[PDB]
């Protein structure tokens, strides 16, 4: 994995074009997450 | 190390986990070409995943960060979606976890998006889909995402389109 930039400790990618679109979020150290549930789901065709 | 325990539908928390998972549905830009057509999803189950050493690791690193950035680790609830999560799950996320090729370098990427997530469920742009039917937009198989706790400390911000 690459670094982090010097002084911070992720990257926040800050959607500028898509206005609905939510945050995306970047750490470059496996243990700054940790798992906490897991989902088992199907999409739904919609109607 | 990792039991999953599932919740019930009665259950509170099964219950605020689903609608976050429901209400941060959106459209893509893809047309749903890596993740299928849809605005909902069925629930089929939730499970709490439960690791003593995953979560202690987790922890010692959110105090460093915390300590360097005014006690605040800035945590947040995000999703992570691949087909590697029944690996993650039982051995955490490390360096094979990362997206090389990811926007903002080689690190490990989530999203306030479930359907965001749900697009790298099979793969890289969703992969060739589903392993059964080699349908990206099945709707048939079962597919599975994380819900996350992230600490993000001060983060880097970068504009993006
Ligand atoms: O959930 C994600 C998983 C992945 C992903 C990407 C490559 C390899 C991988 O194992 C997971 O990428 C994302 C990018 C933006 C937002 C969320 C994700
Ligand atoms: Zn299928």
């Amino acid at each position: 994995m690459a670094h982090s930039p010097p002084g911070h400790h992720s990257v926040t990618g800050r959607p500028s074009v898509n206005g609905l679109a939510l945050a995306e979020y970047v750490i470059y150290r496996g243990e700054q997450a940790y798992p906490e549930y897991l989902i088992t789901y199907q999409i739904m065709r919609p109607e | 190390g990792t039991i999953l325990i599932d919740l019930s539908p009665d259950d509170k928390e099964f219950q605020s986990v689903e609608e976050e998972m429901q209400s941060t549905v959106r459209e893509h830009r893809d047309g749903g070409h890596a993740g299928g057509i849809f605005n909902r999803y069925n629930i089929l189950k939730i499970q709490k995943v439960c690791n003593k050493k995953l979560w202690e690791r987790y922890t010692h690193r959110r105090k460093e960060v915390s300590e360097e950035n005014h006690n605040h680790a800035n945590e947040r609830m995000l999703f992570h979606g691949s087909p590697f999560v029944n690996a993650i799950i039982h051995k955490g996320f490390d360096e094979r976890h990362a997206y090389i090729g990811g926007m903002f370098g080689a690190g490990i990427y989530f999203a306030e998006n479930s359907s965001k997530s749900n697009q790298y469920v099979y793969g890289i742009g969703g992969g060739t889909g589903c392993p059964v039917h080699k349908d990206r937009s099945c709707y048939i198989c079962h597919r599975q995402l994380l819900f996350c706790r992230v600490t993000l400390g001060k983060s880097f911000l970068q504009f993006s389109a």
